[PDB]
This record gives C-alpha cells, sequence and structure tokens, in this order.
C-alpha cells in the first residue's frame, strides 16, 4: 500500500500520506480530521485486511494523525503511487505540486500561499496550513502532496472541485514528522 | 442532517456519503450542505449512503 491509496476507518474513507518509520516500528501518516475518533484501519471497504490502530491525531489546530501498522504482510511501499519519495522538504510560494488521493487520482498545480488559517467551522479551525490551486474531492483527505521525491503535505481540505478548478490547503508533513519523530523512507 | 450552519468556505475531504434529491452522491455532509446553500434551499437528502 502506498500514499494515496485508500484506508477505511469505522466511519469513512480517507487516503494514506506517507509510510514513514521510526527505528524498525513503521507507521502511516494520514489527517488527523481522519484519525479523530477512529481506532482501527483496513485496507478495503470490506473491513478484511487490517492496517493498524490509531497511535496520535490532532485535530483541529492542526490537522495530522498517524497510524501505527499492525499488519505483518502488507507491502508498506515508501513511494506514492509509484513514485518514490526521498526526503521531505517545506513548501514554498511557486512550487510546482502533486497531489495523489483515493478518489481522483493524481492532479498537480502549485504553492500560491503559506501559512493560511481555514475555519472548518464549529470551532474547527487549523493552521499554519499551505494554500495551493489543486483540486481534491472526497475521499481525498490525508493524501499526500509531493513534489518529485519531495514529501511536502498532507491534504487537508478547501473548496471546488476537479471538474471546475478548487483550492485545496495541505498541513506541512515537516510538522508531523517533527511531533512523532518518524522520518520517510 | 442540518445545513444551518451553512454555507462554508472550506470543507475537509472525508468520504462518507449522502444521496442528493438531483440523484448526485455527495462525499460528505460538508460538500451537501454548501451545495444545499448553493441551489436557495431545493436540494434535499434522499437517503444516507450513495446514491
Amino acid at each position: 500500500i502506498s500514499g494515496g491509496d485508500a484506508i477505511y476507518s469505522s466511519t469513512g474513507r480517507c487516503s494514506l500520506g506517507f509510510n514513514v518509520r521510526s527505528g524498525s516500528t513503521y507507521y502511516f501518516l494520514t489527517a488527523g480530521h481522519c484519525t479523530d475518533g477512529a481506532t482501527t484501519w483496513w485496507a478495503n471497504s470490506a473491513r478484511t485486511t487490517v492496517l493498524g490502530t490509531t497511535s496520535g491525531s490532532s485535530f483541529p489546530n492542526n490537522d495530522y494523525g498517524i497510524v501505527r501498522y499492525t499488519n505483518t504482510t502488507i507491502p508498506k511501499d515508501g513511494t506514492v503511487g509509484g513514485q518514490d519519495i526521498t526526503s521531505a522538504a517545506n513548501a514554498t510560494v511557486g512550487m510546482a505540486v502533486t497531489r495523489r488521493g483515493s478518489t481522483t487520482g493524481t492532479h498537480s498545480g502549485s504553492v500560491t500561499a503559506l501559512n493560511a488559517t481555514v475555519n472548518y467551522g464549529g470551532g474547527d479551525v487549523v493552521y499554519g496550513m499551505i494554500r495551493t490551486n489543486v483540486c481534491a474531492e472526497p475521499g481525498d483527505s490525508g493524501g499526500p502532496l509531493y513534489s518529485g521525491t519531495r514529501a511536502i503535505g498532507l491534504t487537508s481540505g478547501g473548496s471546488g472541485n476537479c471538474s471546475s478548478g478548487g483550492t485545496t490547503f495541505f498541513q506541512p508533513v515537516t510538522e508531523a514528522l517533527v511531533a512523532y519523530g518518524v522520518s520517510v523512507y | 442532517v442540518d445545513c444551518s450552519e451553512y454555507p462554508k468556505p472550506a470543507c475537509t475531504a472525508e468520504y462518507r456519503p449522502l444521496c442528493g434529491s438531483d440523484n448526485k452522491t455527495y462525499g460528505n455532509k460538508c460538500n451537501f450542505c454548501n451545495a444545499v446553500v448553493e441551489s436557495n434551499g431545493t436540494l434535499t437528502l434522499s437517503h444516507f449512503g450513495k446514491c
């Protein structure tokens, strides 16, 4: 399973962000709004292939969560679909980026602003986000935003859609990497 | 589902589908409620889950 592939919790479907590890323990990152309240994660809608259990969740304020893999045999590729990822980097204005998600597949665009505040309502406000002109639709939450072989962010949300065009905000991945002490591989 | 606090300028992108009266599957409640607002209250909820 790799970045952008579907993941299912008991309440819905999101996308896997990036496979990461600390020592010999493997985890995957995704959006915090997907990890909030979820305990177990599976690879299919039928819930027959277990992936793992939520180990941390930070949403709102930030939007990132991490799942510890408990499935011993599934391949945990350090890629996004087939693209390899080899380091993490901070987004910059004008950067060409690509997002992969389980509903819309792969879509590219550029970073248009940094440190944006996105108010999802009811007190769910997230700060510090990357603004882009890449589209995203339900199901794509938590998928990776990458630039070449660099990991950049995790899909959070936005407006619009891939047919007409949209604006999606992403949680910077370096913040998540540092909060959990993990690294991309 | 109650779409009173809508519209909302942004929606998270998790998938938990709802079936609108226009026969379209809306991917989550936020996307459904922004479209109810956009239609000026004419779209309604047919049932939960995909259409």
